[PDB]
């Protein structure tokens, strides 16, 4: 439920859950390539502050 | 627009120059570069049309390395033991179908790639046509004699060059 | 999808044959419409001679 | 209001129904429009139309119901049956359809189907879930066809002869190959005759394939079950229309465990047929004869099986050959191997005023144990060893010597001792 | 020989044709200021032998196009505006183009 | 799930699953897409599917999957196979795969691999590094394949002369020369049933081109072994499908180090289909035969041979003659000095209801000095010196009465001395 939850994390985890298709994988890896992140980062101050 | 394609393919100038298999590359890497101008994102797709008979189905490659830089065409190697991939180069999948091959754009960026790979294909006969050539001597009218070099008529679209 | 089933033939399915006939009339002449607007809106038009 | 009532009777009491009806001159168009105008003044002043026939599904989604007097032709008698129908009762293509109709509005001109009432003679519940054709499991014929009537005539013999000869089971598939002049047209004829008055559970189905038009009104009014056929009056197109509509008339038939029996003639002709109805493949052989062009008719051939689930269906399809040209020799070489029951029906016997002639020599059938008994089989090896050093002619003349003076197959085969 | 609504126009760059679709009409919500293109028609000038081949090797390759006069009509000098509609009416056994 | 439970299940089985599963009406449509939706079902509610099949490699660049009893058709059952595994593997056409795959997403409708785990009947990494098929060294036959069963049953006898008159051994050629009418497939069936109860370990496969559909459906589950056949029903593209399919699973089988024997009837039908399938060359002989025609048929009958490395394979391929047109004449003398064991089938002493009809007086294999033992070959040798002056139809009575009273041909060669 939150971005940074989802930005240390790589996609092999993804595809297991199910109902996670072409569709929703891409739009993900598109959305953070807009947005000029990656998926799968590392970083230990989380969460500040919650 | 399958009976446009084929008109094309079989309605070609030089059939000679340009071989059947040269003309289906050629439509591949036009619509290729449609597709890429289609899409904000930068992703390599081929259509591989049916050769003979039939339209387009495209792919999409993906190009699987541990990167992650344009994520459109990356996977990674251990988030790939799905669907069976199991390789480190040459996940050209099928995850991205709907081409449109006929409109403005389109249709104009694949005009300028065949006159390209026309331009390719008859560069490459000529030269290992003429090639052969390459102890005896050669007879033939000039083109055009510029400052750098010279540029000499050889025959049916024969070019030669001699150097200043 | 599944509108037809049986239970008591007699009357019972004679008033689910007759709902399923008007349904059937329905859905003719809802086809009938849609091609008769199609003809109608894609029919050649005469502009001049 | 029936339709097979109006269908069947002649044209006219179909003349003076119109004319008591206060129509308009009826006698002046065709049979198809004239009962078509009949119907719908019927319906005007009537109940629901009650119309039946053969369900043919086009490749636009709809079906089209014909009768079975017109060949199933197209015309403003057929029934039209919306996609609705296949959607719900799951049609196919050669479903026997009967039920309530009703008359056209503006926009449609045939009589649309109301509720089925009987399909393939049969409640649409108990054939909701039911088995394909190709689904089942073919087998070799085990209940022999008696052709024998026992009044011993003076044709009957023929068909006795028939028994001497080629054992006829339920699932079996018969090659007759007989040149022309040779009289194969009132051989079939005794053979649906007699097969109809001792086998009359089992329907009958006959078709004359570019045929003279004299020959089929004469039959499809002196044999029973329904004589559809196709002269060569008409062009290739309704030749394949009317194959399709018997052999799906008849694997439905079969799937609703009924022993179907076809009678078609001449096989080569409907081969030749349907090589200038179906588009080329490009392999031309001598005759002009196409690769894929025999795989329709060899398909229509292969349709034939004895079914171990229940019913089966049995084919006889005779092969004209010896008229000069190259398309029935290729068509009759293709089907030499195919039919496990050839009967061989040589000009030279026939020509000499000496019939049935038979190539009893030639003829022969295949698991002919399934079909007789010990005994029975064992009297028909040693008639055949005793038959087979004679010639043509000769062996013709002497069966038919010592058949005439006995009435049954069993006397002749004890006073052949 | 009949005119044509083809996207073929020489003696014009092709940022002026950009305005126009693969058919030759301006798309639906393309403003133009001044005197453009937005119909693309063309009337053969000359003589018959217009063959198919001869039309998709001008599309490609081969000199400009001989028989148009440029017949094209453009939006007249001064008016501006924004397209917002487009209709297209054809006689019987012409088949319609993409646009209609 | 496996997929040869639901394969050779019979298909009320697999109706009755489908209408447990809560599906759509499932009895409606072909075993082929009714067992597709059966896997789909399966694998929407359960774990990975597990098929096999063989492999077939296109034009394009995939695989196809295709089973056994389909006789590897297309359709919803075959498994799509990736070009990544024909390049991790080195996969190639024929190769018997088994493994894990996976339902199908939009784009695609075909069960994708995930993981194979026996290839031929052998693991990956001793598949990897293996030998071509081309690349071996043929050589003669040395181990001799028993055929005699040792009861002595009614029809035995047959196999029994067959001993006599042709000893087959691991990397023989047979050439079966009958006419019709003649009886070779009871002939051939017992051959499969001797060289199935006395040789279970090597594997066996019948092949049925052009035959009739009954013969099929009772060969099918008859014999041991996977009974592929390619019935007239179909045009020659699909046998000649099925004759790639057949001969590169063999090939793979003999280059997994397996003794390979191939029943192939009939093979003038064979060779009918390859000339009419394959485009013609321009030269024409008569009879509407090309040159080229006959080169994928030579290939092969020629593919049959003795490996000196590890296993064999052995062909038996029947040659239809005399049936009056000159395809089959002209591949029976094509194939005449090609195979090195010809076995002759007179039809005169198959008529005179004395079977087996076998001409042991044209009857021979070559190099039997290395299948046999001395005084057994010297007793062979005794033997057809004494029957050559005989005819045929007594020779044939002759050998009958003196094997029938035996059990065994040791027993009788002693007896005839
Ligand atoms: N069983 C029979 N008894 C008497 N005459 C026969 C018999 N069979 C055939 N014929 C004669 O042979 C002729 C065959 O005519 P047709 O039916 O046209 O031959 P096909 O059916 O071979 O074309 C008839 O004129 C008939 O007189
Ligand atoms: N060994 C045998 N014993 C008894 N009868 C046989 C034998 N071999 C063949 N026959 C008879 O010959 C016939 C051959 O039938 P079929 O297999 O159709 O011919 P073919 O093998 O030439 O195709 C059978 O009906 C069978 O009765
Ligand atoms: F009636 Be004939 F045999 F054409
Ligand atoms: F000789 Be049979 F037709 F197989
Ligand atoms: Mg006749
Ligand atoms: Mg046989």
């Amino acid at each position: 439920h939150y971005i940074g939850d989802l930005v240390q994390r790589t996609e092999v985890e993804l595809l297991k859950t199910p109902n996670l298709g072409k569709k929703s994988l891409t739009e993900i890896k598109d959305v953070l390539a807009s947005r000029g992140l990656s998926l799968g980062m590392r970083l230990e101050n989380w969460p500040p502050a919650s | 627009m399958n009976k446009e394609i084929l008109a094309v393919v079989e309605a070609v100038s030089n059939e000679k120059a340009l071989p059947r298999e040269k003309i289906f590359e050629a439509l591949e890497s036009a619509l290729a570069t449609a597709t890429k101008k289609k899409y904000e994102q930068e992703i390599d797709v081929r259509v591989q049309i049916d050769r003979k008979s039939g339209d387009f189905d495209t792919f999409r490659r993906w190009l699987v390395v541990d990167e992650v830089t344009q994520p459109t065409k990356e996977i990674t190697l251990e988030a790939a033991r799905y669907e069976d991939e199991s390789l480190n180069l040459g996940d050209y999948v099928e995850d991205q179908i709907e081409s449109v091959t006929f409109d403005r754009i389109t249709t104009q960026t694949a005009k300028q790639v065949i006159v390209q790979k026309v331009r390719e294909a008859e560069r490459a006969m000529v030269v290992d046509q003429f090639r052969e050539h390459e102890g005896e001597i050669i007879t033939g009218v000039v083109k055009k004699v510029n400052r750098d070099n010279i540029s000499l008529d050889l025959g049916n679209n024969a070019e030669a060059v001699i150097l200043r | 999808r599944w509108l037809e089933l049986g239970l008591t033939d007699e009357e019972k399915q004679n008033q689910l044959e007759q709902l399923a006939e008007q349904y059937d009339e329905l859905k003719h002449e809802f086809e009938k419409k849609l091609e008769a607007k199609r003809r109608k809106i894609t029919q050649g038009d005469d502009l001049a001679p | 209001m029936n339709l097979t009532e109006l269908k069947n009777t002649p044209v006219s009491e179909l003349i003076t129904l119109g004319e008591n009806m206060g129509l308009e001159n009826l006698a002046r168009m065709r049979k198809q429009d004239i009962i078509f105008a009949i119907l719908k003044q019927h319906a005007k002043s009537g109940e629901d139309i009650f119309g039946d026939g053969v369900l043919e599904i086009l490749q636009d989604g709809f079906g089209f119901l014909r009768s079975a007097d017109s060949s199933y032709l197209a015309g403003p008698d057929d029934i039209y049956v919306s996609p609705s129908q296949i959607r719900r009762f799951n049609l196919r293509t050669g479903d026997t359809i009967s039920g309530k109709i009703r008359p056209p509005k503006e926009g449609e001109r045939y009589f649309a189907l109301l509720k089925v009432n009987e399909v393939n003679f049969d409640k649409p519940e108990n054939a909701r879930n039911k088995i394909l054709f190709e689904n089942l499991t073919p087998l070799h014929a085990n209940s022999r066809l008696r052709m024998e009537r026992g009044n011993g005539s003076t044709e009957d013999l023929t068909a006795r002869v028939l028994d001497l000869a080629s054992p006829i089971g339920r699932g079996q598939r018969g090659l007759i190959v007989a040149p022309p002049k040779a009289g194969k047209t009132m051989l079939l004829q005794n053979i649906a005759q007699s097969i109809a008055y001792n086998h009359p559970d089992c329907v009958l189905m006959v078709l004359l394939i570019d045929e003279r038009p004299e020959e089929v009104t004469e039959m499809q009014r002196l044999v029973k079950g329904e004589v559809v056929a196709s002269t060569f009056d008409e062009p290739a197109s309704r030749h394949v229309q009317v194959a399709e509509m018997v052999i799906e008339k008849a694997k439905r038939l079969v799937e609703h465990k009924k022993d179907v029996i076809i009678l078609l003639d001449s096989i080569t002709r409907l081969a030749r047929a349907y090589n200038t109805v179906v588009p080329a493949s490009g392999k031309v052989l001598t005759g002009g004869v196409d690769a894929n062009a025999l795989h329709r008719p060899k398909r229509f051939f292969g349709a034939a099986r004895n079914v171990e689930e229940g019913g089966s269906l049995t084919i006889i399809a005779t092969a004209l050959i010896d008229t000069g040209s190259k398309m029935d020799e290729v068509i009759y070489e293709e089907f030499k191997g195919t039919g496990n029951m050839e009967l061989h029906l040589s000009r030279k016997i026939a020509e000499k005023r000496v019939f049935p002639a038979i190539d009893y020599n030639r003829s022969g059938t295949r698991k002919e144990e399934l079909l007789t008994t010990q005994e029975e089989l064992q009297k028909m090896w040693i008639l055949r060893k005793i038959i087979h050093p004679m010639g043509e002619i000769d062996a013709m003349e002497f069966l038919i010597n010592k058949l005439a003076m006995t009435k049954t197959n069993d006397d002749f085969f004890e006073m052949m001792k | 020989g009949p005119e044509e609504i083809t996207a073929d126009i020489p003696n014009v760059g092709e940022a002026a044709l950009s305005k126009l679709d693969e058919s030759g009409i301006v798309y639906i919500g393309a403003e133009v200021t001044g005197g453009d293109i937005l119909v693309g028609k063309v009337t053969p000038k000359g003589e018959t032998q217009l063959t198919p081949e001869e039309k998709l090797l001008r599309a490609i390759f081969g000199e400009k196009a001989s028989d148009v006069k440029d017949s094209s009509l453009r939006v007249p000098n001064g008016v501006s505006g924004t397209v917002i509609d487009v209709q297209v009416f054809t006689r019987d056994g012409v088949e319609k183009d993409k646009r209609a």
